[PDB]
Parts: structure tokens; sequence; C-alpha cells
């Protein structure tokens, strides 16, 4: 579309992502994990 | 149900995704059809 390149679901209309497991992915040395910040900036801005 | 709901003839065009709905429907028949085979020779069999 306008406004960059954009993801779709094909031949649906409300695509469910079902994570499974959020405590366990593994923190760094001070306690922030790449997986929980990455669904942070998902659900807050729509984009990566 | 839903040509029930609308009408238009131009809705075909937009809903949700029935081509692979027609295709999936379509070969399911050819393959209960192949499933019929056995039963026709019965009938066959039946009346000459």
């Amino acid at each position: 579309t306008n406004t960059g390149r954009v993801y779709r679901p094909k031949d649906c209309e409300r695509l469910v992502l079902y994570l499974k497991d959020i405590n366990l992915p593994k923190l760094d040395k001070w306690g922030t994990s790449t997986l929980v910040a990455f669904l942070q900036q998902v659900l807050t801005y729509q984009g990566f | 149900t839903d040509i029930k709901k609308d009408n238009r003839v131009t809705t075909l065009t937009t809903h949700a995704g029935i081509r692979n709905s027609l295709l999936t429907i379509l070969d399911q028949l050819q393959r209960c059809q192949r499933s019929l085979n056995e039963f026709l020779e019965e009938k066959r069999s039946a009346f000459p």
C-alpha cells in the first residue's frame, strides 16, 4: 500500500497468533527479554 | 445464507475469499463421486 509495505492475512479477516508460553523465554543479565520487548513494539506501534 | 442476506451481484466479488471455498467444494464433490463408483455399478447390475 501507500506508507510502506504491510502484511495482511490471506483468505481470512482476523488472523490470531496464539503464543503458548510467555514466562519461559530468557532474560539477559539486566532483566529485559528481547521477545517481550518486540511484542511491546508491535502492540504499541503496529510495526517493526 | 450470506447470499440470502445481500443479493447484489457484485458482492461475490467482495466476499471473504470465496475462491478457495468454491474450488475445495468442487474437489470434494469429485472425490465423493469416486466413492460412489461402486454403488453405480450395483444399480447398473440391477436394471439392465
